[PDB]
């Protein structure tokens, strides 16, 4: 039996929190500096306030604030991709 | 679809019908209420009578001034249309006293 | 010399102490009486109860017509709007409600209401409550387009003229163009009647929507088109607003000779009959600074938007959008003035009142927080450059680089990936990457910003030129390549002196360049020429840079409206 | 299938029944021993109420309607009073 | 030099 | 007024076909005009690009224009595999003329919302005339036009070259386990990205299959 089969994230806010883009899309850094040659590793990580946001741009907001961006709560990474 | 009240000396029929639909067969729903004969019965609308051939778009009542807000209103004859109530009127406030 | 108060102050004070009990019978006072007795109420911080009767639209429907006294209404209508109460929103609202309920009524009471419309929805865009002024026009001109007469099709492209104001300022671009062709639907049956309607100021909001969306062909062909229509039976704000927006036009066409006779009536056309402390006064200025920052006129471009700034400070209250704007362009010129000192401590102020007043005032989302947050993350870069703590360094560049990209989305959402903006932070990016040690990301960033900004604007454009220095910065220090960087270089010194003559500020940074470039390889036969360049260069603008403001060079102008139209429509 | 109501100074105001299941308070005319059914709605006058039973066609027919729903109007005036009858009966 | 106009 | 002549007799039948082919006429002697009498002015080229500009973006009074959705269909008519008269070397030389009428498209963000749903319906059936044709046009579209234009239409491709893959590991999966598991049938699948496909169109209708699946 052939089928085809549609995947998505776990996240149902459909936006990152972050770079603001579509989920399903690439987030805002790797939209910008190589789309095809990055676009394989641009993953994303929930944490335990259920906020799955792009790998990217969770760890480019770890760099300065470790802090969840929409609740301010410790960001503990719970599950990956 | 069409928004109208009828008023024969009390009542009003909050009815609808298609901007296609025609004269006669409306009667048949105001029949049921009032249990008169559809001939009988006359409507007014602006001190005019309507036909029965003509439809309810072809005599005015067209969709925007028989909004689901504000429709247009006919009279109902066999006019004596009574008023609802006068509202207690409300001051001006910025008008000087 | 202890003047005794007049009767008319000493009784305006005299009722407001007594304020509670004859609150019902001051809505009785005539206009001049009742501004008076709002105005004091605000001088002595009652503003509850100042903002006790400027939420209802018929009390502010009076209030609104002093015209002289506007200037203060300003200044309290943006005290409540810092005082809590959200009085330009609920307005919005209430005028949108009654607007309605008029709509199967007669001509007579509905022309009222567009009236009352455009003074109020004008007021609120004069305001900067763009998102509150939208929701006032879109109700007049509900209005105008019911009964089908000659008069209502004559104040319905007067909605539209002023909808495409309101939707420029507010970044709400994509439903800019629909109103355009929504308002060629009544202009054009209009003149099917027997009457041309003036496609002037019509024609001249399209000289901002355009030119924010990076179309300057498109902009400039209909700057053309709007500077025709101009008429001395016009309106001086109608006529103002259509001179600004076209010398803006022209800025970014690489032409200095036409727009400068354009901006420079169009400060001394508002200059006079407004003033120099009104807010469409202060509105040419940061269109006239923006000349001033673009012909390397530095010195003075810095004050401009310090005296624009002021203007609006003095009449916009504290948390308005326009004071906002205003405090962007101080925040950028004092950027490029500071560059070779660093000295960005009012920069940084400025570009964090510019966070700090939009974040409170429009969506997270908004277009304007890209443009804001965009001159704040320059701010950043070279403040972590001048400081010498490392760790300091390593934080702000972060900072800076959560800006950008944030403001990028922005741009990218809603100006597409081909456009100027997009291709701005791309030439950002690249210079922010050689202060991040992200080398390989800045060639990428860089060749990203010269393949789509030159692709559009063309070879020869100034920020196409200062993009291939941001590139050619890199290939000096980073990549080593030198090679590649004596033909970019070589490009930017040649856009250079075809508009701004050898003393540029971006040249100082482009000779050194090459004796740079020239030292790696032991090449001294022009690092001795170029080094005499440098003191050419170093001479020549000091030559000719001497202390002189822009209020006083505009003076009284011996061109007058038609000297200037005809001078620039037929060149 | 067909609900009156009538008014203090007596208009009639018979009209459909499904177009009175918003108000929960009319069904408890209908409900109990009335069970056209007889309505006594005395201390609420005919001209308000010519705006009640007017709710209630712009309320059936807008129930999921994909486009956007226009406003009610209500008149200044008669503000006070119509509210009067969205409390008493849930409407 | 200093950087891109806005 | 030569391309409006030329694309004139729309042929209802061959509409796509006929367009392109126009077009390229008329480009592909007025490049030979330009460059065999004059000389290879670029002022010359520039009219001649705004002008073909012109012709290919019509808009009729108060309708859309008919440009992005002939080209979108052209692709699709001649990348099918029904028409078996052609082959694969001669497609990429017939696709590279493309590119040239591709460019005067004003509205070339509509013409991939064409395009991807129509590679979508023809690539999910498994018809074509081969993958690395696809490979290749979206790999000159890429260059032609911009790197993100081919955001979402680069993952149209890349994705069934996974499946296989990910098919295989169904396989190595379907066979690793501690006890036997069977499907009953042969099972084939393929799976798409959300955010790339435009599959999703309006699933308000739910399904329950019964045992045998
Ligand atoms: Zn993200
Ligand atoms: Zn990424
Ligand atoms: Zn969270
Ligand atoms: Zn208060």
């Amino acid at each position: 039996w052939n089928a085809v089969a549609l995947w998505a994230w776990d996240i149902v806010v459909d936006n990152c929190a972050i770079c603001r883009n579509h989920i399903m899309d690439l987030c805002i850094e790797c939209q910008a500096n190589q789309a095809s040659a990055t676009s394989e590793e641009c993953t994303v990580a929930w944490g335990v306030c259920n906020h799955a946001f792009h790998f990217h741009c969770i760890s480019r907001w770890l760099k300065t604030r470790q802090v969840c961006p929409l609740d301010n709560r410790e960001w503990e990474f719970q599950k990956y991709g | 679809d069409v928004f109208l009240m009828i008023r024969r000396h009390k009542t009003t029929i909050f009815t609808d019908a298609k901007e296609s639909s025609t004269v006669f067969e409306l009667k048949r729903i105001v029949e049921g209420i009032l249990k008169r004969p559809p001939d009988e019965q006359r409507l007014y609308k602006d001190d005019q009578l309507l036909d029965d051939g003509k439809t309810l778009g072809e005599c005015g009542f067209t969709s925007q001034t028989a909004r689901p807000q504000a429709p247009a209103t006919v009279g109902l004859a066999f006019l004596c249309i009574e008023p609802f109530s006068s509202p207690p009127e409300l001051p001006d406030v910025m008008k000087p006293q | 010399e202890w003047i005794p108060e007049t009767l008319y102050n000493t009784a305006i004070s005299a009722v407001v102490d007594n304020y509670i009990r004859s609150r019902r019978d001051i809505r009785s006072l005539p206009e001049n009486i009742q501004f008076d007795v709002y105005y004091k109420l605000y001088q002595q911080g009652r503003l509850c109860q100042l903002g006790s009767e400027f939420c209802e639209l018929e009390v502010f429907a009076k209030v609104l017509r002093a015209l002289d006294k506007r200037h203060l209404l300003h200044h309290c209508f943006q005290a409540l709007m810092d005082h809590g109460v959200k009085v330009a929103s609920v307005l919005a609202y209430s005028f949108s409600r009654r607007c309605s309920y008029i709509a199967e009524s007669d001509a007579a009471v509905k022309e009222k209401a567009i009236q009352v419309g455009f003074v109020l929805g004008g007021f609120l865009s004069d305001a900067g409550w763009y998102s509150d002024a939208e929701k006032v026009f879109l109700s007049c001109l509900q209005l105008c387009t019911l009964h089908d007469e000659m008069l209502h099709w004559f104040r319905a492209v007067e909605c539209c003229v002023r909808l495409l104001h309101v939707r420029n300022g507010n970044c709400k671009y994509h439903l800019g163009e629909e109103t355009f062709k929504l308002a060629q639907t009544y202009m054009d049956k209009l003149s099917k009647h027997g009457q041309q309607a003036n496609k002037a100021a019509l024609y001249g909001e399209l000289c901002a929507l355009l030119f924010a969306k990076s179309h300057y062909d498109e902009a400039y062909k209909w700057c053309i088109e709007a500077m025709k229509e101009i008429t001395a039976g016009l309106p001086v704000k109608v006529v103002v607003d259509v001179l600004r927006q076209a010398s803006k036009a022209c800025v970014v066409k690489r032409e200095f000779k036409k727009a400068e006779q354009l901006i420079k009536h169009a400060v001394y056309l508002a200059r006079d009959h407004f003033g120099s402390k009104h807010p469409k006064y202060s509105d040419t200025l940061l269109d006239y600074g923006f000349y001033l920052l673009n012909v390397d006129n530095i010195c003075q471009s810095v004050a401009i938007y310090q005296a624009a700034l002021d203007i609006r400070q003095s009449v916009f209250g504290g948390k308005n959008i326009h004071v906002a704007t205003a405090h962007e362009d101080l925040a950028y010129s004092s950027y490029v003035h500071q560059y070779s000192s660093g000295k960005f401590d009012n920069a940084l102020f400025h570009a964090e009142r510019a966070i700090g007043i939009i974040t409170h005032i429009l969506p997270e989302d908004h277009l304007l927080l890209a443009s804001s947050k965009r001159v704040k993350a320059l701010i950043l870069e070279e403040i972590a450059i001048d400081c010498h703590n490392k760790e300091t360094e390593q934080r702000l560049l972060q900072e800076a680089h959560d800006l950008h990209l944030s403001s990028l989305q922005l741009a990218k959402k809603a100006f597409g990936e081909f456009n100027v903006q997009t291709a701005k932070h791309y030439g950002n990016l690249g210079r922010l990457y050689q202060s991040m040690r992200k080398f390989k990301e800045a060639e990428e960033m860089h060749i990203k910003a010269i393949q789509i900004k030159e692709q559009l604007l063309g070879q020869e454009d100034y920020e196409v030129a200062l993009s291939v220095g941001h590139l050619a910065s890199l290939y000096n220090y980073d990549m080593n390549q030198y090679e590649n960087a004596e033909k970019l270089y070589l490009r930017s010194i040649a856009i250079g002196k075809k508009l701004f003559g050898e003393g540029y500020s971006g040249l100082e940074y482009d000779y050194r360049g090459l004796i740079k470039l020239y030292n790696s390889i032991g090449n001294y036969e022009k690092v001795f020429e170029y080094h005499n360049v440098l003191s050419n260069w170093n001479r020549l603008r000091d030559r000719q840079y001497s202390v002189t403001d822009a209020l006083e060079d505009v003076s009284t102008s011996p061109q007058s409206t038609e000297e200037v139209v005809q001078s620039f429509l037929i060149s | 299938m067909y609900v009156k109501l009538i008014s203090s100074d007596g208009h009639e105001f018979i009209v459909k029944r499904e177009h009175a299941l918003t108000s929960g308070t009319i069904k408890a005319m209908l409900s109990g021993p009335g069970q056209t059914n007889e309505v006594n709605f005395r201390e609420i006058p005919s001209h308000v109420l010519s705006k009640v039973c007017m709710y209630f066609t712009y309320k059936v027919r807008y129930t999921n309607s994909s486009t956007e729903i226009p406003e009610f109007p209500i008149a200044p005036e008669i503000a006070l009073e119509l509210l009067m009858a969205a409390n008493f009966l849930d409407c | 030099n200093k950087g891109p106009a806005a | 007024d030569e391309g409006l002549r030329a694309t004139s007799n729309l042929t209802q039948e061959n509409m796509p076909t006929l367009f392109v082919e126009s077009v390229l006429e008329v480009h592909g002697k007025f490049v030979q005009l330009i460059n065999t009498v004059l000389n290879g002015d670029q002022h010359f080229m520039s009219a001649l690009d705004k002008a073909l500009t012109s012709v290919v973006n019509y808009r009729e009074p108060k309708s859309v224009c008919k440009a992005p959705e002939l080209l979108a269909k052209y692709c699709d008519n001649l990348l099918k595999k029904s028409a078996k008269g052609m082959t694969e070397n001669e497609v990429e030389d017939r696709l590279t003329s493309f590119i040239t009428v591709f460019k005067y498209i004003d509205d070339k963000d509509v013409f991939q919302k064409f395009y991807a749903r129509m590679l979508a319906k023809r690539l999910i059936h498994g018809l074509s005339m081969s993958m690395d044709s696809e490979e290749a046009m979206i790999n000159k579209l890429k260059q032609a036009c911009g790197y993100e234009f081919t955001s979402k239409l680069h993952r149209m491709y890349t994705d069934m070259s996974v499946s296989a893959d990910l098919n295989n590991k169904f396989n190595n999966f379907i066979k690793n386990q501690d006890t036997v598991i069977d499907l009953g049938i042969s099972f084939q699948i393929y799976v798409l990205q959300a955010g790339a496909w435009p599959l999703t169109q309006a699933p308000s209708s739910t399904f329950a299959i019964p045992q045998e699946l």
